C-alpha cells in the first residue's frame, strides 16, 4: 500500500525558518534595542562624542 | 547584548587571548549569569517545573536540585563557575535553598551592574550590602519563633 | 649647522618609542586596580 | 608593642582590596601573628613560619584565630581509631 | 507586611501579619501556622552571606584576560 520503505514527517514551517514561543523572544527583542541604545548613550548631550 | 567584537590591538601585545575592558565585561558576566539563572528560575517552589538533561549515551537526568542541574552544566565561562561551585558548597553544608541562593546572586548582579552604570563605585555598593546584611541577620533574630504548645512531632512533620 | 653630527641612526629612537608604548599599554591595563576604589581582575 | 599604630597601619593595606569590612578583627590578627610569634626585634622576620590552610566551603566570617597548630591532614579511621583525645601527648613518627 | 512593621507594639492582629504571606496553591493570603509552611532559621543564615561573596567576586571585576591553551 505504501510507496516505499519509510516516510519522514513533514516540518510545518519551511526548513531553516526560525521561530520561538514564550517570553524569551520579547526579552531578546528588548535587549536588541538596548544593544543599539548603548551605542547612542554617550552621544547625547553638548558634551557627547561622535 | 554585546555586539561588534573588540578589535585586535597592536599597541598591547599579550600572548594568548585578546584583552577586553570596559562595561562589556560586567555586561558579559551578567549575561553569563542570566544563562544559568533562567535555567533554575522555572523549577522554584511547588508550582515550579523542572527540565531534563541527556548524557549523550541515551541516559538522562530529571533534576530538581540546583546543585545537580549546575553540576552537569559544565560552564566554560569563569563567572558562571563561581555560582556552580557555590551550589556544590551550598548543598553539602546546609542542603536547602540551593535554587534561591543562585537566584539571589543573579538578581544582585543585575541591580549591581545597573548601579555601576548609575556612577557609584562598587566599593560603596559593597559597603551598602554589608551594613544591610548585618541589620538583616539582626532582624532574623527578632522574628524567631520557639516551638511550644505543639502536640507530638507535628512541628517536625509540617516543616518537612 | 652643516657641521653638526647627524649620527646616521634613527632606528634606536624608534625602537625606544615602540618599547615605551608597549610598556605603557600594560601599565594602563592595571591602572584601575589601585586604591580602595580598585577592581579585581579574573584571568 | 603598640596596638594603635600597628593595627591601623595593616588595615590601610587591606582596604585597597577584598576582604576589608572584616578587617577590623583581621588587622590586629596580623599584628600579633608576626611581632609576637615570628621574631621580635629585626633582621630575621620570617613568613614561612606563618601557615594558611586553604579549604572550600564556609563563609568569610568563619575565619578565626587558633592558639595552636592545625593539621591539614585527616585521620585514616580505617581501623576504628580515636579522633579526639583529651590531654594527649603528640609524638612525631619519622619512620614507617 | 508594612502595615505590620509600622504598627504599635500593642496590636495583636497587625502583628500577626508579620507572620504570613504568599500561597501558591489556592492563590490567597492564609496563615502559615495553620497551613504548615515553615523553614529552619539556619537555612536563611549563611545563605545571603554566600550570595554576598558570590556578588563581590564578579562585581569587583573590571577587565578580563584570557590565555589560550598550549
Ligand atoms: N508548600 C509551600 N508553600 C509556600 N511556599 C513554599 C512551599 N514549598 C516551598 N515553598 C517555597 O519555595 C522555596 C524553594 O523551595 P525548594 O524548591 O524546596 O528549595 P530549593 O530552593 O532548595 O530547591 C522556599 O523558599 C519556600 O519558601
Ligand atoms: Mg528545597
Ligand atoms: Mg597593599
Amino acid at each position: 500500500m505504501n510507496f516505499g520503505s519509510q516516510t519522514p514527517t513533514i516540518v510545518v514551517l519551511k526548513e531553516g525558518t526560525d521561530a520561538s514561543q514564550g517570553k524569551g523572544q520579547i526579552i531578546s527583542n528588548i535587549n536588541a534595542c538596548v544593544a543599539v541604545q548603548e551605542a547612542l548613550k554617550p552621544t547625547l548631550g553638548p558634551l557627547g562624542s561622535d | 547584548m554585546s555586539q561588534l567584537f573588540n578589535n585586535s590591538r597592536s599597541d598591547t601585545l599579550f600572548l594568548g587571548g585578546e584583552k577586553i575592558s570596559g562595561d562589556d565585561i560586567r555586561n558579559q558576566n551578567v549575561l553569563a549569569t542570566m544563562a544559568v539563572a533562567n535555567v533554575v528560575k522555572s523549577s522554584l517552589g511547588p508550582v515550579g517545573l523542572d527540565k531534563m538533561l541527556v548524557d549523550d549515551i541515551g541516559d538522562f537526568t530529571v533534576t530538581n536540585d540546583g546543585a545537580t542541574i549546575l553540576s552537569l552544566l559544565d560552564v566554560q565561562h569563569p563567572a558562571g563557575k563561581i555560582l556552580v561551585e557555590l551550589a556544590q558548597q551550598q548543598d553539602r553544608e546546609i542542603g536547602d535553598g540551593t535554587t534561591s541562593v543562585v537566584i539571589i546572586a543573579s538578581e544582585l548582579l543585575k541591580r549591581a551592574n545597573e548601579l555601576v552604570k548609575n556612577k557609584i563605585h562598587p566599593t560603596t555598593i559593597i559597603t551598602g550590602f554589608r551594613v544591610a546584611l548585618r541589620e538583616a541577620i539582626r532582624f532574623i533574630n527578632e522574628v524567631l519563633s520557639t516551638s511550644v504548645d505543639t502536640l507530638g512531632k507535628e512541628t517536625l512533620i509540617n516543616i518537612a | 649647522p652643516s657641521n653638526a653630527t647627524f649620527k646616521n641612526k634613527e632606528k634606536p629612537q624608534e625602537v625606544r618609542k615602540a618599547n615605551i608604548i608597549a610598556a605603557r599599554s600594560v601599565a594602563d591595563a592595571i591602572r584601575t586596580s589601585l586604591g580602595p576604589k580598585g577592581m579585581d581582575k579574573m584571568i | 608593642s603598640d596596638r594603635e599604630q600597628l593595627v591601623r597601619a595593616a588595615s590601610t593595606s587591606l582596604s585597597s582590596k577584598i576582604v576589608s569590612q572584616y578587617s577590623s578583627f583581621l588587622a590586629p590578627l596580623a599584628v600579633d601573628s608576626v611581632l609576637k610569634i615570628s621574631d621580635e626585634n629585626s633582621k630575621n622576620v620570617d613568613l614561612n613560619d606563618i601557615r594558611l590552610v586553604k579549604k572550600v566551603g564556609g563563609t568569610i566570617d568563619d575565619t578565626e584565630m587558633i592558639d595552636g597548630v592545625v593539621l591539614t591532614q585527616t585521620a585514616i579511621k580505617s581501623a576504628g581509631g580515636p579522633t579526639r583525645k583529651e590531654k594527649a601527648k603528640i609524638g612525631l613518627i619519622q619512620f614507617q | 507586611h508594612a502595615a505590620s512593621q509600622m504598627a504599635k507594639p500593642e496590636d495583636v492582629k497587625r502583628r500577626s501579619y508579620r507572620n504570613y504571606g504568599l500561597d501558591l496553591i489556592r492563590g490567597k493570603i492564609v496563615d502559615e501556622i495553620h497551613a504548615g509552611v515553615l523553614e529552619p532559621t539556619i537555612s536563611k543564615v549563611k545563605s545571603l552571606k554566600s550570595a554576598l561573596e558570590a556578588c563581590v567576586a564578579i562585581l569587583r571585576i573590571d577587565t578580563m584576560i584570557t590565555v589560550d591553551p598550549e
